[PDB]
RNA sequence: CGGAACGGCGUCGGCCGGUCCCGACA
RNA sequence: CUUCGAUGUCGGCUCUUCCUACCGUCCGCGCGCACCGGCGCGGAAGCGUCGGAUUGUUCACCCGUUCAAGGGAUCGUGAGCU
RNA sequence: UCUAAGCGCGCACCCCGCCUCGCGCCCCGCCCGGCCGCGCGCCCCAGCCCCGUGCCCCGUCGCCGAGCGGCCCCCGCCCGGG
């Protein structure tokens, strides 16, 4: 008789088809569809309200509804917006340089405490980096859905690692800073 | 050396939290540390 | 769980049970874990069974509250969803099924003489269209 | 199992010319078990054992088994570290079955078999006082949950003996 | 042959009844395909089965007893305990009475 | 009886056919690189690794042999549950035919699937089950891609013959106005009810 | 007790069983990658080995010890027999690794190639290819068969016959080395590629550039059954032991009850 | 998952308690 | 408890396998972590863990080195030796 | 909020390739024959799409032909030199 639900209502401008547990999700910046079928949930859309109502909750089943509504909220904000993860590179007496590559979808990054190899980041699938003249040596991340540009995100901060001596009198590195919605 | 941004590096690198009996970085408002389930054991280092 | 929901009125077949093909009315709903049914129609006295007996068939009955005896047979009476499950595919299975029931060792024999006359016909049917 | 009433009387001395009539209520299996617990709670509560009493009488109570009532139970348990007080609510038709639930609940999920719980109390509770909230969400007007198991309506298992043309649609 | 008029009803000689220690040849466990159910192994208690001998090229019969099993399993003995080699052959109950 | 082996449960489906090739029916699994083990990938893997470093110390040769192709995990599985010692046993496992996909005899034969045994309704959601096929290429078979190469083509054209089958298998009961009616009135609808 | 110091297992273990080869002589079993869309070039080419030289030359090594200056290094010549395309073989991926599809001989298969397949060629029936060599000849069921490869075989490979009356070896009985079409464009340009070579000579200078690295796999030289010292590099036991110095002395602890398969023990050494 | 002293916002329950529709400094 | 109608009995040599409660290397975190060092964990048995003086030595010591962890296998290993 | 779903990464370890062996197996050559069987949609369970069937007769009267699959048959030394 329990069930958990967290009705979200789409934007106007946002159209959502919810076939199965698959969600296309189409508004300004483009497409995405994302595949929700690692977990029970009724999610019968209908009216102008997606419902996720989950059915019999157990203990990890009252998690699912609500992850699931706040993610398809993340589908559509990102198509009418698109969130642009923008991060600052930072460095000390070797300053970092960085090269977008592949017509804005690559970045190359270099002289990270001088060392000779040449780190290299590609994008994920529906993210483009662009290099930023609004504050000197700012990144900008910019993608149509989180999962897709926020995890190019985790890779940069990642590639640029010191290998040994304390990180925190060593904090070279690039770390992302703004995660606002605005660019694509 | 840099200002704001090494304000921000500090919070990824020297903000955080460090449990005993795991040895691991957590949440800085976390209860419990992942690894070592449930410790409040507890501790962070600064420069 | 988009259609066919555990409710008040539910016509259902309790599959298994000493109650066994009976299709009986959901009459209260004691717990998640089992459901109150009686029939009057299909003489099933009213009893408690788990929910795992009962599977559940589409056709609704409309119920008043916690009916007893008395009311729901004027109540099965009155609703055409008993007449109608049985006129649905699985109604005519269920029928079949009753017809299965009263199987006599004799009766086998006339059964599976009459089962091969078919497979060999369906042999020649397709012989005839290629 | 079955709702027995046990009336008893400690055997009638000199000095105390008539015992009291003590009267019980114990839910058993079968009468001769009834009379088993009759005896032990009256031997803790009472200083009178079975030897000094005679039963005076145990009576079967059927209850009306049409209308689905909900019973809240208070029952003393032993666990591996000792003795704790509990109030287990259940909803069955009748109290038989409610105590039955309550013997398989409290012995399924807190492993004490029949023998090492005593009932402190049985009533039936109206639909505004319930407090568990397992009884609570049934208690409404129209309660609609889908099936719980469709899974299970595969029994045809053994009919099929495993070698069904295609596999089944829940 | 004696019987080759009969249509019959499938069913195969799984083995003799045995327990995990003792075994008794004097019985053979027949699984009567087509019963599911203790109670209708009776409808099949008493009837002639035959078991088509390899070597013989002849059918060693013998009758049903009594119901062996809650799956459907029956019980039944031949005119001389089948030698072993047959098991797992196919044993059929005669629809016919005869 | 040809089984598509996809959905069920090693474990609960080999049970199952254990018994029948003792009742002596013959029967051969297909599509057993779709099995699916109970448990996550990352455990059920390991009790196989362990299961694959057990080897006899003076000669691994004269020791436990380890199948690692998926159909011959499928045969050795079943083959716990045979008297593969003795004779009847013996008999039994060969009658058993393990194909991955469905390359050669099994391309056409009728396929029973097992209800008891599938895996989809034998665990609850959220048990964690992994294909054989993912522990297959992980504890090493090769040939992977190269069974993904047969069964991708065998469906594209098996597509296309059911379009086709669509249409003779109409033209099959349009023509059952024969002694096939006089048939089933006097069996079907007899109150034989078959 | 235990090991004491710690030493090594002498002799590497992947190279077990250490045995006769059974094999005739080397052979390929792992073929180079396919790449599609390579230069279209054969793979392989089979020689004979012949005396070695001391060849002197010049290391261009950046941050070399002998960058810039000369040196000298041994190099072993091998006569190459110009070989001929005798036959084109075609393999299909299939679940059971490769499985074969179609091979096709050429329309006259080699004189030297013939004597292959008898054991004496003099004192034999020689009807081998009687019915093949009457049945093509006319370019008609080559062109069909080679069709078959191609539209069924992704994989394909010359069967080559390489010539022993060229070189010094008392051979005189061609030996069959199969190469392989690698980098072809799409199937079918490898199978034209071969069909063109089909009977035709073939040098190693077409198979191997100069500078490149290539691998030899060859039937090593032997010494007939040897001791341990020898077999497997153990270290000589005390002068002073009876029953002789040349030996390991345990062949296995007490608890693992039998000759364990890495022990050291006498063996063909070749 | 032979086996403890200790731990476990792992999951289902219970006991003894305080808050809060004068809705949990506005 | 088992062996007295006898399981050859310390160490060294020699040879193989294992064990992990990891000494260096491999891995990511912590420090009283600037660096270099050092240190504290968790995963990890792949590899290396030597040459010598004295004593039968199991040890123990000392010298030197690419700095040198422990163990088991009938105190592994005598129709292998000494 | 590092995990519950989902997702990025990640050990001199592991597994595989490469490498040593290879039971069997295969395509051609010689030869070109004998023999047995008759049976195909797929995908998905919280859309399960109208379900919860079907088979239930391998002699029981089925075996022609084809089409599909299987099975079987082969194929010396002696003697010299290395």
């Amino acid at each position: 008789p329990l069930c958990s639900s967290m009705t979200i209502k789409v934007p106007t401008d946002v159209e959502c088809t919810i076939n199965k547990r698959v969600v296309t999700v189409k508004g300004k910046k483009g497409t995405l569809v994302r595949d929700f079928s690692h977990a029970p949930l009724d999610i019968t859309h209908a009216n102008d309200t997606i419902s996720v109502a989950v059915w019999f909750p157990r203990g990890k089943r009252n998690a699912l509804p609500r992850t699931i509504c706040s993610h398809i909220e993340n589908m559509f904000k990102g198509v009418t917006y698109g969130f642009e993860y923008k991060m600052r590179l930072a460095y000390a007496h070797f300053p970092i340089a960085a090269t977008v590559v592949d017509n804005n979808k690559a970045i190359e990054i270099r002289n990270f405490m001088h060392q000779i190899k040449t780190r290299r980041i590609e994008c994920l699938p529906g993210v483009t980096i662009a290099m930023s003249t609004n504050v000197k040596d700012e990144l900008i991340l910019r993608g149509i859905s989180i999962e897709d540009v926020s995890h190019t995100a985790a890779r940069i901060h990642e590639s640029l690692k010191v290998p040994n001596k304390d990180l925190r009198k060593f904090l070279d590195g690039c770390y992302v800073s703004s995660r606002g919605l605005q660019e694509q | 050396m840099e200002p704001t941004l090494i304000n921000l590096a500090r919070e990824y690198n020297q903000n955080m939290m460090i449990c005993r009996h795991c040895y691991a970085r957590n949440p800085l408002r976390a209860t419990n540390c992942r690894r070592c389930r449930g410790t409040n054991l507890r501790k962070k280092k600064l420069s | 769980s988009y259609h066919r929901f555990v409710e008040a009125g539910r016509l259902v077949y309790l599959g298994d049970g000493p109650d066994k093909g009976k299709l009986a009315v959901i009459v209260d709903i004691l717990s998640t874990a089992a459901v109150l049914i009686d029939g009057p129609t299909t003489g099933v006295k009213r009893q408690v069974v788990s929910l795992r007996w009962a599977m559940l068939t589409d056709q609704v009955i409309n119920i008043s509250e916690k009916p007893t005896t008395e009311q729901l047979k004027k109540e099965i009476e009155a609703s055409p969803a008993i007449d109608t499950f049985m006129n649905s595919v699985w109604g005519k299975k269920i029928q079949q099924q009753r017809l299965r029931a009263k199987a006599t060792f004799e009766d086998m024999g006339k059964i599976a003489k009459l089962r091969r006359e078919r497979k060999m016909a369906m042999k020649r049917i397709a012989m005839s269209i290629k | 199992m079955q709702k027995y009433i046990v009336y008893g009387r400690r055997l009638p001395s000199e000095k105390f010319p008539e015992p009291e009539v003590f009267r019980m209520t114990i839910y058993a299996p079968n009468e001769i078990v009834a009379k088993s617990r009759f005896w032990y709670h009256l031997k803790s509560l009472k200083k009178i054992k079975r030897t000094h009493g005679e039963i005076l009488d145990c009576q079967h109570i059927e209850e009306n088994g049409d209308f689905v009532k909900n019973f809240g139970v208070l029952l003393r348990y032993r666990s591996r570290v000792g003795q704790h007080n509990m109030y287990r609510e259940v909803r069955e038709t009748t109290s038989a079955r409610a105590m039955d639930k309550v013997y398989s609940e409290m012995a399924g999920q807190c492993r004490a078999r029949y023998h090492d719980i005593q009932i402190i109390n049985v009533k039936e509770v109206a639909d505004e006082d319930v407090r568990r909230e397992k009884v609570a969400m049934f208690t409404q007007k129209g309660v609609r949950f889908p099936h719980p198991c469709p899974y299970v309506h595969v029994k045809r298992a053994a009919r099929t003996a495993r070698f069904q043309d295609r596999a089944p649609h829940v | 042959e004696e019987i080759k008029g009969k249509t019959f009803l499938p069913a195969i000689f799984v083995g003799y009844q045995r327990s995990r220690a003792k075994q008794r040849e004097n019985v053979a466990l027949v699984k009567v395909s087509g019963i599911y159910t203790r109670a209708e192994t009776d409808k099949v208690l008493g009837r002639l089965i035959a078991i088509i001998h390899s070597k013989s090229g002849k059918p060693i019969f013998g009758k049903i007893c009594r119901p062996h099993g809650n799956s459907g399993m029956v019980r039944a003995r031949f005119y001389t305990n089948l030698p072993g080699q047959l098991m797992g052959h196919k044993v059929r109950v005669f629809y016919d009475n005869i | 009886i040809v089984i598509d082996c996809k959905g069920h449960i090693l474990g609960r489906l080999s049970a199952i056919v254990a018994k029948e090739l003792l009742h002596g029916h013959e029967v051969a699994l297909v599509r057993c690189e779709k099995a699916i083990i109970s448990g996550a990938f990352r455990d059920v893997k390991a009790h196989y690794l362990k299961k694959m470093h057990k080897r006899t110390n003076f000669n691994h040769l004269r020791g436990p042999f380890h199948f690692r192709a998926p159909a011959e995990i499928v045969r050795r599985t079943i083959r716990g549950m045979i008297p593969y010692k003795t004779v009847r046993g013996s008999d039994a496992m060969s009658r058993l035919r393990v194909y991955d996909g469905i390359p050669p005899c099994c391309a056409r034969y009728k396929r029973v699937v097992c209800p008891s045994a599938m895996a989809y309704l034998c665990l609850r959601p959220e048990r964690r089950r992994c294909e054989v096929g993912r522990v297959a290429h992980e504890i090493g078979w090769q040939h992977a891609a190269d069974v993904e190469r047969y069964e991708k083509r065998r469906l594209e054209e098996c597509d296309k013959w059911y379009q086709d089958k669509i249409q003779i298998d109409k033209k099959i009961a349009e023509a059952a106005e024969k002694d096939a009616e006089l048939q089933r009135i006097n069996a079907e609808l007899a109150k034989y009810g078959y | 007790s235990h090991r004491k110091f710690s030493c090594c297992r002498k002799g590497n273990l992947g190279y077990l069983p250490r045995k006769r080869c059974t094999r005739g002589r080397g052979r390929c079993k792992t073929f180079p990658p396919d790449v599609q869309g390579a230069p279209i070039h054969l793979t392989a080419f089979l020689g004979y080995k012949a005396g070695c030289t001391h060849v002197m030359r010049f290391i261009d090594h950046r941050g070399s010890n002998l960058h810039n200056r000369q040196a000298i290094d041994q190099a072993t010549i091998i006569d190459a027999p110009p070989m001929i395309c005798t036959a084109i073989i075609g393999y299909a991926k299939t679940p059971k690794g490769l499985r074969a599809v179609t091979t096709v001989w050429a329309a006259h298969i080699a004189e030297p190639a013939m004597r292959r397949f008898y054991r004496n060629y003099f004192h034999a029936e020689k009807t081998a290819f009687s019915t093949y060599m009457k049945k093509a000849a006319d370019g008609t069921y080559i062109k069909e068969q080679l069709g078959r490869l191609k539209q069924h075989a992704d994989v394909i490979r010359i069967v080559a016959h390489t010539q022993p009356a060229l070189t010094p070896l008392k051979q005189k009985k061609a030996d069959i080395m199969e190469i392989q079409v690698n980098g072809g464009a799409n199937v079918a340009e490898k199978v034209d590629y071969a069909y063109a070579l089909m009977e035709k000579p073939i040098s190693i200078k077409d198979v191997f550039s100069v500078g490149a690295q290539i691998d030899t796999i060859s039937i090593t030289r032997g010494r007939g059954f040897e001791g341990v010292v020898t077999r497997w590099g153990v270290t000589r036991l005390p002068r002073k032991t009876r029953r002789g110095n040349r030996k390991v002395a345990c062949i296995g602890a007490w608890h693992p009850a039998n000759v364990q398969y890495t022990v050291a023990r006498a063996g063909q050494m070749g």
